[PDB]
């Protein structure tokens, strides 16, 4: 109780539980699912809404022509990070003309937030990504944690119920990396689908896609725009 | 051993007893991390990292314990990654300024004092923590030799012939004494540190692990260098092997 | 000005004439540009008036921090040092050439400072619009390990030549004997320079000043 | 990287007193003594310089500095704060004869280093000076003795204490001692009334004096001390 | 700097400092204010008479512009340094835009000044509550209330300090169409209103008013006697008289 | 260093500054200092706490200083803070006549000063000076004045009035013997060495105890003067002697 | 027990802005309702003496010729997100030559969300989170639109939405009577009738402000008549 | 008082009500932590450090493990205490010596250099934001006029000369040997000096070292660059002293 209410503080334990209590933001959003073929690159996002009424949240940004995220915990932070992500991109272009490498950018995500969590009076950003994006070393799939930590990923979820999620896909891996884009995004799908009780599943109203690809700039389809994906699923089971 | 009424709370803060117990803290999350250990022989450096995977979804080589801190220079972490990769851009920057500087290779021992001071730094104020890491700093010249430096928490800096940070330091350490390194070569030694690392892992309590392996010295004309698959694999083999005793 | 300095077997001469000018016309007759540094380091200032003066006196004030923490006599080096770091920190805006003399526990020191921050150890030095003359009569008759008196003619001699043959120079010489265990500051060495007596009575009686307007105001 | 602590670390009890100064006075009132005689044509001096062991060197460290050529210090407290408050005097008072080409008063010295001691008990994130200042100085024919306490206040002395037993020596100055004393007279009774505390053989390398006449201000040679704490001369 | 947040949400949703400085503002010296048609008056209470004090030095009621006048009630220093701020604002109004001053644009100055200190670090809110009052161009007599918060409104009548809520009851029972249908029967209804809660005197009474194009006037304590004694002889020919 | 922060500059839940009316309790305990205006000049009178047979009085005053060359002003409280206090009011002073060519008035120089003092309770996170004010002057505006001002940065304009140890019962006492508009530089001398000598805990009052200044207006130019031991004992001789003679009728 | 303010709950939340939601709930309720005819924005005034002018009460302010905000909660905390809306739009014109879609106003306002904190930071930035809350209604080139804003900064597009004190009733109502078909005079309509049950006191032309932007017709604030007109048909 | 506290006053650097400050006393006692322990000794023409070389493991290239610094060629240092502040306090040591040396164009005196170092540190004995360093350091050099020169600092500000010193675990025992054998007043050879460093550490942790278990730092007059003793000319000394 002590040593809870400052990123400056170890516990005796050798934690520090500012950073934990900020990685548990994570846990609090909708789930979203991250996977990659050889080819392509692919978000699938679980789209979520206060009532009925109201519109369902924004889950997949775009950042480059070949790099998107989806994002997980404060939108605040999340729009703060991104943002930072699109001018370092567009830093790279301004200055050689090609493209930001992935992994070099959540190299620079990872530096960027690793720096309030050392401060008196700073945070953690609370915010959790998944980073899909394509260059020169083919599609990646990357996770950044309010801890400032990242993986390179070839499947991941990450949010509330996201442990069936990444059950699914820790058995299709295999598949993966053959799979055409169409059965990529399937996978997807089902994923995000298991983080959900059988009464309630996907639908064109709360579904969000982001791909990208040897063939395809970072593209996001979120309604009627879905429904070439979701038709063509199976029924799941109960 | 054990003190903690708001004496513990801050870097800026002594105990009764003389003793600074946020970096002790600091030093507890280094011991609660996986084993890293680096061992020096006649012709270079070699390290060798317990890589505890925490998911299969994870690529191969994700989370790299091991980095390239300057082309002659390598480094092993031990501890909370993030601030061990922010060091790593400290020490980066400062080989580079180095060198902008004074127009050569920056030596070991010089950078490790330096990485070192700027980390003591962290363990005087309130206003900033102890960085929660350890690492290792390895290299090799013609001029200078072959050279192993360590840093903790708390700032202090020290060459080594071999060395450990993590769980099973010294369980390690007790492994690493039965070698003669100092008349061995970096190319016999690559196999007992792969042997070492699968002695000190506790496959009960952990789950699965992948084992990082890294180069220094004259086999690699003074370049830090990864550990080719060839090599690698023939000393997880030794390994593997040498459990069944 | 013509400022000048030497040194000899027990220590160092330092000379300077009197004369201050503002444009073609002598402003000051008699102006001491021999200035304390420390008790057994003095210094000679040409150039700049102001910027001279204040130079000397700030290092003088720094060199008395310093020996006030040091506990010792201050050394000749460290003047030179500060003087020459603040004239080049300027680059050369601060005219202010100078002849700076001591006797250490090394022994003793002469130094030549130029407004830009150069410095020079010699034997022998001469700075100033008259320093051709005087650094002529030091070339002429100059020799190691001098007697003080010999040396004191000797530099009275070289500010003597720069009195005379330069329009910038004028008035009295002052010297300045520094030994390793004597400061003998002797002000007006020499006055070789005398104004003419008055020939007439010139004096105006009073009532010849006509008045418009008087106001008379008790003091205390 | 580093700030500070922007806040005052002296505050107001709701008794209403600065309990930060007064436990700097405390820290005071537990030094060795020090005492100060102003007498007519000079002022004295005087302290106990009791080390701990022959292996110290007294010839090394020195509690009776002098600021400027005509103003002398000693104190009672803590050593480091005494080591800055003089070396800020001095650099004070450098600051004032280049401004003015004059030695500086005494009283104006005294009144800038009370200014500085005082920020200390306002400024944030510091504590006030753990030491009171005699100041002892000669300027405009008449000799001056000042004393300043950590609260930033400042008092003029004929003769005081300060230190261990300072009320003692308070009341025997009050005593044994009066106006239109020589300098001698006052050396004398300073080291008789630093003996009314001097729990040793007091030699003449156990404590320090200073003069102050106005031909300037001087620490007295360990020779003049044995002559002086001879019981006469 | 003192980077440190003074001013921050309690569990429940409260301010707690601006609240405190809303208590700081209770315990003030009751100030009221009333509207009318050609005239403005602004009076203030228990101006703690001590008869060994100058009058004059520790008015609550401070001119802005010839434009607009003002009344507080708290912290007195605090409402030094907001009446000056606003002065000087005021000036530079005219210094960027020919045209003067309007009450609303100053008292929203303020109230921007007093929520700024709401909301910055190492700061604390102004411990004050203001009473404004003008006449802008156009002719139409405005007066506006003020709020530690930064909230601001407009009222016809009002009063803020100590025993506001009863001068409020008052002045809310009283103020009609007949009332404060002539410049001194405005008056009067502030001396009545003020003497609802003052402890009964007059000499306790700091009244003044603004009129059409005219300067501020200070009424002198011969004049609130006066007005004060009409007001006693009105309560005694209309309440004596029937009761 | 959240932790070791006092909060000086925030309100108490009642609505207040404690840190302000803690330093009024440091003032309460300070020497007393009053202050009394007349019709033919104004003055100060205070007790000294400064008073041991040892101190050397190598100043005009102790609890007394100049402020402006018409104006001056008295202290009480913690006498340091005092020091950076005057200081700063002289620069005021000086600042004001830079810029307009005449003396400041006095009620522009408490208000700047008082405007630091309140600036110290507002923000900054640092203790407010313990130090009440005692200002008499002359200007061509409002003539003679006396004005008083507190740590919290809140002055007035009196009359009369006191201030320190056993402030209360001084302030009483002046209200007793007040003259609004018939007070001669005389008889409000004669008070103040009444309330100094009720007020002050050690009795018969010695003029080594006490301390009075005077500001006058003299043929143009204004003179403040510090009077000299032998008056003020003249003024206490005299008091006795109007106290031995009120009490033969009984 | 103190701490920063820029602290986690072991729940995952900043504490200083959980509060500031609870803040909000003292406000006055006001409500929006988007309709392809145009979006409403209604809110009661709270009018606390009959001596307070009610027309110096503004919850509904203009941000731009097609777009109106109205608020609830911490006013004095809205009155600055209010001006840098207006400047944020008014630069973008500059600049582009254009008007402003309402969701990328209420983006920019958004991104004044958690800029608050002590150490690392500015003299004159945010102590504290706002304690307010927003609904942008206006008429873009994707026609009719109504956006919501909490103190987390968490924005989202609204067919209908309900703020203030008595969200959750006046959610229901809203619930209970939106198709996306509605026009505009049934819009007004319900805002008034659901305004009407929430409020405490007698709804009338002087207790509560309504206001519409539709794709024909600017910002338009309802005068005393209009709003006695829709009263009418109670 | 005689213990009392109040406040924060043994958290941070203010003071107790009787005037102490305890986090400068906790730093001497973080001194301690160490565990070791050297001794200073001025001769007659040299000057003598002497410090325990604890390397309990064969692991560590011995030549790495030294608390003896070379702050300048003629300059050297001793520190014990908290290792990485000692480091620091020697790089701040070694930026005052060659700034000095830079700005007033002579070596700095070891007086002043370590009258500076103490004056630095009396600063975090009176800033609350940092801590004082768990160090003590100990310079050794010949002065031009007054000699060999043995000077020690402290985390409380307090710098001196000294004839001998000690600092550490063992100061006070060492310090009790040490006056009692300056007391008998010997020719202050540098022999004599360098056994009595060597002897007083010795027989104050009764240990009888092996030439690898101790580092001697040395400066004479004859030769003022600060030297570092060899294993086999320390070997020579502990040789020299089992004959008497
Ligand atoms: C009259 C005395 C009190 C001082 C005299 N002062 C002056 O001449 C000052 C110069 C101020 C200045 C400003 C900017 C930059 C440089 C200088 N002039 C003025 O005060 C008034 N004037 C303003 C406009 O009309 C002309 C001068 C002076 O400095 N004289 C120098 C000569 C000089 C050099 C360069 C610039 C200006 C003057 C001098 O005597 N120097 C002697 C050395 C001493 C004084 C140490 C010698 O060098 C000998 C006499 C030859 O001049």
């Amino acid at each position: 109780n002590q040593y809870d209410n400052d990123v400056t503080v170890w516990s005796p334990q050798g934690r520090i539980h500012q950073i934990e209590y900020a990685m548990e933001a994570v846990k609090q959003g909708s789930a979203t699912v991250g996977l990659k073929s050889k080819t392509h690159a692919v978000l699938v996002a679980l789209k979520r809404a206060q009532s009925e009424l109201a519109a369902h949240q924004k889950k997949i940004l775009h950042v480059d022509n070949h790099i998107g995220i989806s994002i997980a915990g404060l939108t605040a932070d999340a729009r703060l990070l991104c943002n930072f992500m699109r001018q370092e991109c567009l830093d790279s272009r301004f200055v050689f003309d090609r493209p930001l490498p992935v992994s070099r950018l959540v190299s620079l995500i990872g530096s960027k937030t690793q720096i309030p969590t050392q401060r008196y009076g700073r945070r953690p950003y609370g915010v959790g990504l998944l980073i899909a994006g394509y260059d020169d070393m083919g599609p990646h799939i990357f996770q950044t944690c309010p801890s400032a930590n990242y993986f390179d990923c070839r499947a991941m979820s990450i949010g509330a119920r996201s442990q069936s999620a990444r059950t699914y896909l820790e058995r299709h891996m295999s598949e993966f990396m053959e799979c055409n884009l169409n059965e990529l995004v399937k996978h997807g799908l089902r994923a995000l689908r298991e983080t959900l009780p059988a009464e309630q599943d996907l639908t064109t109203k709360n579904v969000s896609i982001g791909i990208v690809g040897k063939d395809l700039e970072f593209t996001i389809y979120d309604d009627d725009d879905v429904s070439p994906f979701l038709e063509g699923l199976e029924e799941r089971p109960q | 051993s054990s003190i903690g009424t708001g004496y513990d709370l801050s870097a800026s803060t002594f105990s009764p007893d003389g003793r600074v117990f946020q970096v002790e803290y600091a030093m507890k999350a280094v011991e609660n991390s996986s084993t890293a250990i680096g061992i020096r022989c006649k012709d270079g450096v070699v390290f060798g990292v317990e890589k505890l995977v925490l998911s299969k979804l994870y690529e191969e080589g994700s989370n790299k314990r091991l980095f390239n801190v300057d082309r002659h220079v390598g480094m092993a972490v031990a501890g909370l990654l993030a601030d061990a990769r922010s060091l790593a851009d400290i020490a980066r920057e400062e080989a580079s300024n180095f060198r902008s500087n004074f127009g050569y290779n920056i030596p070991l021992k010089h950078l490790a004092d330096r990485v070192a001071m700027y980390v003591h730094a962290y363990t005087l104020y309130s206003a900033v923590r102890p960085f929660g890491c350890s690492f290792m700093l390895g290299s090799y010249s013609v001029n200078d030799g072959a050279q192993l430096y360590m840093i903790d928490p708390s700032g202090v800096s020290y060459g080594y012939w071999g060395c450990a940070i993590g769980k099973a330091r010294q369980a390690a350490k007790t492994e690493i004494e039965k070698l003669q390194m100092k008349e061995m070569t970096c190319r016999d030694i690559v196999k007992e540190v792969a042997k070492i690392i699968y002695i000190v892992h506790d496959e009960v309590k952990d789950k699965a692990f992948e084992l990082e392996l890294s180069w220094v010295g004259e086999l690699t004309n003074g370049r830090h260098e990864i550990v080719p698959k060839d090599i690698r694999e023939e000393a997880e083999k030794y390994a593997k092997e040498s459990l069944k005793e | 000005t013509t400022i000048a300095g030497v040194v000899y077997k027990d220590g160092i001469v330092l000379g300077a004439d009197t004369r201050a000018t503002e444009g073609m016309v002598v402003a000051d007759k008699n102006c001491s540009k021999i200035h304390f540094i420390s008790p057994n380091i003095y210094c000679c200032g040409a150039g700049t008036a102001a910027d001279t003066d204040m130079t000397t006196q700030l290092i003088s004030s720094n060199l008395e921090l310093h020996s006030l923490s040091t506990g010792r006599l201050p050394r000749v080096v460290t003047a030179n040092r500060m003087l020459k770091q603040m004239l080049f920190r300027y680059q050369g805006y601060i005219g202010a050439a100078l002849v700076l003399g001591g006797v250490d526990v090394t022994g003793p020191h002469l130094y030549s400072i130029y407004p830009h921050g150069s410095t020079d150890k010699l034997p022998y030095v001469t700075m100033g619009s008259g320093s051709l003359a005087a650094m002529a009569v030091f070339e002429d008759k100059f020799r190691p390990d001098m007697e003080e008196e010999e040396a004191k003619n000797l530099v009275s001699e070289a500010i003597a030549a720069g009195i005379f043959n330069d329009l910038g120079s004028g008035s009295n010489i002052d010297l300045c004997v520094i030994s390793k265990n004597k400061l003998d500051f002797l002000r007006p060495y020499t006055v070789p320079n005398k104004k003419g007596t008055r020939l007439g009575r010139y004096r105006c009686e009073k009532g010849t000043t006509a008045v418009l307007t008087e106001k008379i105001t008790p003091l205390e | 990287a580093e700030r500070g602590y922007s806040f005052s670390l002296t505050t107001f009890s709701p008794s209403g007193k600065l309990v930060q100064i007064e436990y700097a006075l405390a820290a005071v009132a537990g030094g060795a003594p020090s005492v100060g005689i102003k007498a007519a044509n000079g002022v004295v001096l005087a302290t106990e310089k009791k080390q701990k062991s022959i292996l110290y060197d007294e010839r090394s460290v020195h509690k009776v500095e002098p600021i400027t050529k005509h103003i002398g210090l000693v104190y009672s407290g803590m050593g480091p704060d005494y080591r800055v408050l003089v070396h800020r005097a001095r650099k004070l008072a450098q600051q004032y004869y280049l401004v003015y080409q004059e030695p500086i008063p005494t009283a104006q010295l005294v009144q800038r280093v009370a200014s500085v001691m005082q920020e200390y008990t306002q400024s944030g994130g510091v504590r006030p000076f753990g030491v009171s200042l005699l100041i002892c100085g000669w300027n405009e024919g008449r000799p001056y003795l000042f004393q300043s306490d950590p609260s930033g206040a400042y008092f003029a002395w004929k003769a005081t204490a300060m230190g261990k037993n300072y009320v003692n020596g308070k009341t025997f100055l009050e005593k044994r001692y009066n106006e239109d004393l020589e300098l001698e007279d006052a050396i004398h009774t300073a080291i008789l009334t630093l003996k009314e505390s001097f729990e040793g053989q007091m030699t003449e390398d156990n404590i320090e004096v200073g003069i102050c006449n106005e031909a300037g201000f001087r620490r007295l040679t360990p020779t003049e001390v044995k002559d002086y704490l001879a019981a006469i001369a | 700097s003192y980077d440190r947040a003074i001013t921050v949400f309690s569990p429940d949703g409260h301010l707690f400092q601006v609240e405190y400085a809303q208590e700081a503002v209770k315990k003030g010296s009751t100030a009221v204010g009333v509207r009318g048609r050609d005239i403005v008056v602004l009076g203030v209470e228990k101006k703690s008479v001590a008869k060994l004090q100058d009058e004059r030095t520790v008015r609550k009621i401070c001119a802005l512009d010839d434009n607009v006048c003002m009344a507080f009630a708290g912290l007195t220093a605090d409402a030094r340094i907001v009446i000056n701020r606003a002065r000087v604002e005021c000036q530079s109004h005219r210094l960027t835009v020919e045209d003067p001053v309007t009450v609303e644009y100053i008292t929203r100055y303020i109230a921007s000044l007093k929520q700024r200190y709401t909301q910055s670090n190492g700061r604390r809110p102004f411990g004050i509550s203001a009473l404004i009052v003008g006449f802008d161009f156009d002719g139409t007599p405005r007066l506006y209330q003020t709020d530690p918060s930064g909230t601001y409104h407009a009222w016809k009548a009002n009063a803020i300090g100590r025993g506001a809520k009863s001068v409020r009851e008052f002045l809310e029972k009283n103020y009609t169409d007949e009332a404060i249908e002539t410049d001194d029967l405005t008056i009067k209804l502030v001396i009545k209103a003020l003497l609802e809660v003052v402890q009964s005197g007059g000499k306790n009474i700091e009244l003044a008013v603004m009129r059409r194009d005219q300067s501020l006037k200070i009424l002198n304590p011969e004049e609130i006697e006066k007005y004060v004694a009409e007001i006693e002889k009105e309560k005694e020919e209309n309440e004596k008289k029937k009761q | 260093s959240r932790r070791y922060d006092s909060r000086t500059t925030i309100f108490s839940p009642e609505g207040r500054l404690y840190q302000v009316e803690y330093a009024m309790e440091a003032i309460g305990h300070a020497g007393t200092c009053l202050g009394i205006l007349a019709n033919d000049g104004v003055l100060l009178a205070a007790e000294r706490r400064n008073i041991h047979k040892l101190l050397d009085e190598v100043f005009f005053s102790e609890k007394i200083y100049k402020l402006n060359e018409d104006m001056a002003c008295s202290v009480a409280g913690i006498t340091s803070d005092a020091n950076v206090l005057t200081n700063e009011l002289r620069l005021i002073a000086q600042r004001y006549l830079l810029q307009y060519q005449e003396p400041i008035p006095c009620e522009q120089l408490v208000t700047a000063l008082c405007d630091i003092k309140q600036a110290y309770t507002q923000f900054g996170g640092k203790r407010p000076f313990g130090v009440s004010l005692l200002y008499i002057g002359w200007d061509k505006h409002y003539g003679f004045q006396l004005y008083q001002s507190d740590p919290s940065g809140n002055y007035g304009g009196w009359k009369a009035t006191c201030i320190g140890n056993n402030s209360a019962a001084a302030v009483s006492m002046l209200k007793q013997d007040y003259k609004e508009g018939e007070m001669t530089l005389k008889s409000a001398l004669a008070l103040a060495i009444k309330v100094l000598n009720k007020t002050m805990d050690v009795s018969k009052l010695s003029a080594e105890k006490v301390e009075i200044a005077t500001l006058t207006r003299e043929n143009g130019k204004t003179v403040i003067r510090v009077l000299k031991q032998k008056e003020v004992e003249q003024l206490i001789k005299k008091h006795e002697e109007e106290e031995a003679k009120a009490e033969r009728e009984k | 027990y103190d701490r920063g303010v820029n602290t986690f709950s072991p729940e995952g939340r900043l504490f200083q802005v959980e509060y500031a939601i609870e803040a909000i709930k003292l406000g006055s309720t006001a409500i929006g309702i988007q309709t392809s005819e145009g979006v409403c924005l209604a809110v009661e005034k709270r009018i606390t003496s009959p001596l307070m002018e009610p027309s110096s009460i503004e919850k509904i302010v203009e941000i731009d010729a097609h777009i109106g905000c109205a608020m609830s909660g911490l006013i004095a905390d809205a009155k600055t997100l209010i001006d840098k809306a207006r400047v944020e739009t008014q630069n973008h014109w500059f600049t582009y030559n254009e008007t402003m879609t309402v969701e990328s106003v209420t983006q920019a306002v958004s991104n004044l969300a958690l800029q608050f904190g002590e150490e690392d930071a500015d003299p004159g930035a945010m102590s504290r989170p706002f304690g307010v809350a927003l609904l942008f209604g206006g008429v873009d080139e994707k026609g009719p639109q109504l956006f919501h804003m909490d103190p987390s900064g968490t924005f989202v597009q609204c067919d209908a939405r309900a703020i203030g004190s008595a969200s959750e009733g006046a959610q229901s109502s809203l619930q209970e009577v939106y198709h996306k078909s509605m026009t505009l005079k049934e819009a007004i309509k319900s805002s008034l009738i659901i305004l009407k049950q929430v409020m405490e006191e007698k709804l009338n032309a002087t207790n509560i402000e309504l206001a519409t932007v539709q794709p024909g017709q600017n910002f338009h604030m309802f005068t005393k008549e209009e709003l006695e007109e829709v009263i009418k048909d109670i | 008082s005689r213990g009392s506290s109040a406040g924060f006053d043994r958290h941070i650097t203010i003071f107790s009500p009787e005037g102490r400050l305890y986090q400068v006393e906790y730093a001497f006692k973080a001194i301690n932590q160490g565990g070791l322990t050297s001794v200073a000794v001025r001769g007659k023409d040299c000057a003598v450090i002497v410090t325990q070389k604890k390397v309990p493991d064969k692991l560590l290239d011995s030549s790495t493990v030294t608390h003896l610094f070379k702050i300048t060629e003629n300059i050297g240092c001793v520190m014990t205490g908290m290792t990485a502040d000692s480091r620091s306090q020697v790089q701040r040591a070694r930026y005052e010596a060659a700034n000095w040396k830079y700005k007033y164009g002579y070596e700095i005196p070891v007086d002043m250099l370590c009258k500076r170092i103490a004056d630095i540190s009396q600063v975090y004995t009176q800033n609350a934001e940092m801590r004082p360093l768990g160090c003590c350091m100990i310079l050794i050099g010949i002065d031009e006029e007054q000699g060999p020169q043995v000077y020690k600092c402290d985390p409380a500000g307090y710098y001196c000369g000294f004839k001998a010193t000690a600092a550490g675990v063992k100061q006070t025992e060492s310090t009790s040997f040490l006056e009692k054998k300056v007391k008998k007043k010997f020719d202050w050879t540098f022999e004599q000096t360098v056994e009595t460093a060597i002897t007083c550490l010795s027989t104050v942790l009764s240990i009888d070292f092996k030439p690898s278990e101790i580092e001697v730092g040395v400066v004479t007059v004859e030769n003022p660059k600060f030297r570092i003793l060899t294993e086999a000319e320390i070997d020579a000394h502990l040789v020299a002293l089992a004959e008497r």
